[PDB]
RNA sequence: GAUGUCAUACUUAUC
């Protein structure tokens, strides 16, 4: 249905540069997949620990700067 | 490297029960249990991600003789 | 004008309280300072939903009431259930005939027993702190364990009777712990039979 | 008999198929006929007890080979071959002390089992289909 | 999830 995809915020293109520039079809879906195993496995390659400060981190350079600042 | 796959578990086992079983060999950072949302039952497998790869390898090598509800639970590297 | 989440996380001293919706407000620094305060309470998660925090538990089953021990120890609940069972079997003529000539003495249990239950047998309920807020799934999230100790349910599922003798009361994974050594994730963990005395440490584990 | 209409804790009706609420009883019967309700309906032991045991005297001959034991057994007149298996000394009838070795025992149906203790850890293989043989023409059993 | 017509039920010691 188009109404359930328009009211819940679906069918909206979002780019995540951390996990190899993956695509996400929802802000809440991206927020749920941020605290998941795929985002943790993508962030473990750069050397950043899985914490609460890198929840809204998308770019690799911003996450590296946030890891180096702490 | 830090995630170990545990199989051979019954459907009656729960995720806090699996966490308390896995905490006897080492602190697990995360535990994921794939289950079908249509029926509400587990698939008999899980993934325990620890804080390091050596602790996960020790938990996989030390849980080779674990029996839950009469069924032997196997631990492998993933 | 509106900065991103990375600049708001790098400028604030506590980037863990920064969210994605706080970057498009009228004061990101003031919101980051108020959210990372000492005694501040966070906003509820139902402010961005679309069900008004009351349309989630529609078809879920719920118990009618949970009576405490001080109210159930007075015998009023069984008498009320018996009166509700006796009143449900009466017809309209039996209900109309009891209104002109009623039968006194319905239960007539006691008069000081309720005062003794409300004054002498008063029990304090399980309260909570002011910071622990309530949500829709807070009543169902009850999963929120220690190394070296096992519960009764895990011991019944694994088939390990807990006893003072350390012969069979440790699990059979202790043979691998004796062959390979102590776990590297817990250096202070002491198990009986390997690094602890067996009749002394009868708890099958100690974190010292 | 509708398996979707249930009673809540507030004296109302609840349709779990469409997840709808109804206050009175007259609205629950009128909610089954409609578009959303139709859309939700369209979218959704014997061989062990009979074994004779007279325990005859077996004839085993061991020989240290280099690169094997020969057990002389009588005629059994059956297709069941005698099986060899390696077990531990922890289980016994009287449980003697200082039992920390292994024993390979060969057993048949009309005859008793013959066991030989092996002090070494691993010097051969006690598998049945790998390194065992039973000639039924001469009734000679060997295992190496 | 919203819209616009109809029905049911509820609240403020309202008259």
């Amino acid at each position: 249905p188009y109404w359930l995809y328009k009211l819940h915020g679906l069918n909206i293109n979002y780019n995540c540069e951390i996990c190899g520039n993956y695509t996400y079809r929802g802000p809440k879906a991206f927020q749920r997949h941020f605290a998941e195993w795929r985002h943790a496995h993508g962030m473990r390659c750069l050397g950043i620990p899985n914490t609460a400060h890198f929840a809204n981190v998308t770019q690799i350079e911003d996450a590296v700067s946030l890891w180096a600042k702490l | 490297d830090a995630t170990v796959y545990v199989g051979g578990l019954d459907e009656k086992v729960s995720e806090p029960l699996l966490w308390e079983l896995f905490l006897q060999a080492g602190p697990v950072v995360n535990t994921h249990m794939p289950k079908d949302r249509v029926t509400g039952q587990h698939q008999g497998y899980g993934f325990v991600e620890f804080l390091s790869e050596e602790d996960a390898d020790y938990a996989i090598k030390i849980m080779n003789m674990i029996k839950l509800y009469g069924k032997p639970i196997r631990v492998n590297k993933a | 004008n509106r900065f991103t989440v990375a600049e708001l996380k790098q400028l604030v001293a506590r980037p863990d309280v920064v969210e994605m919706h706080d970057v498009t407000a009228q004061d990101p620094k003031l919101l980051v300072h108020l959210k990372a305060t000492r005694n501040s309470v966070p906003v509820p998660r139902h402010w961005c939903f679309k069900r008004k925090y009351l349309q989630g538990k529609r078809g879920i089953e719920k118990p009618p009431f949970e009576l405490p021990d001080f109210i159930k120890r007075t015998g009023i609940q069984e008498m009320r259930e018996a009166l509700q069972e006796k009143e449900e079997q009466k017809t309209m003529k039996s209900k109309m005939r009891e209104k002109v000539r009623p039968k006194m003495g319905k239960i007539d249990i006691d008069y000081q027993k309720l005062h003794d239950a409300f004054f002498k047998w008063q029990t304090k309920p399980k309260l909570t702190i002011h910071g622990d807020l309530y949500y829709e799934g807070k009543e169902f999230e009850t999963r929120l364990k220690k190394p070296g100790d096992l519960s009764d349910e895990l011991r019944i599922s694994l088939g390990m009777p807990v006893g003072p003798n350390a012969h069979k009361v440790p699990p059979p994974w202790l043979i691998a712990m004796q062959r390979y050594g102590p776990p590297p994730s817990y250096p202070n963990l002491k198990i009986p039979g390997l690094n602890s005395p067996i009749p002394e440490s009868c708890s099958f584990g100690y974190h010292a | 008999k509708d398996p979707y209409f249930m009673k809540n804790h507030l004296g109302s009706y609840e349709c779990k198929l469409c997840l709808t609420l109804h206050n009175n009883e007259g609205s629950y019967l009128a909610h089954t006929q409609g578009k959303k309700h139709q859309t939700n309906l369209a979218r959704r032991v014997e061989v062990k007890k009979f074994v004779k045991i007279g325990r005859p005297g077996y004839k085993v001959t061991k020989q240290r080979d280099s690169e094997l034991f020969q057990i002389d057994y009588p005629e059994i007149a059956e297709g069941i071959m005698p099986r060899h298996r390696f077990m531990s000394a922890y289980e016994q009838r009287i449980e003697p002390p200082d039992r920390r070795w292994q024993y390979l025992l060969m057993a048949a149906e009309p005859y008793e089992t013959i066991a030989f203790k092996v002090p070494s850890r691993e010097i051969d293989k006690a598998e049945g289909k790998f390194w065992t043989h039973w000639n039924r023409e001469t009734k000679q059993f060997f295992l190496q």
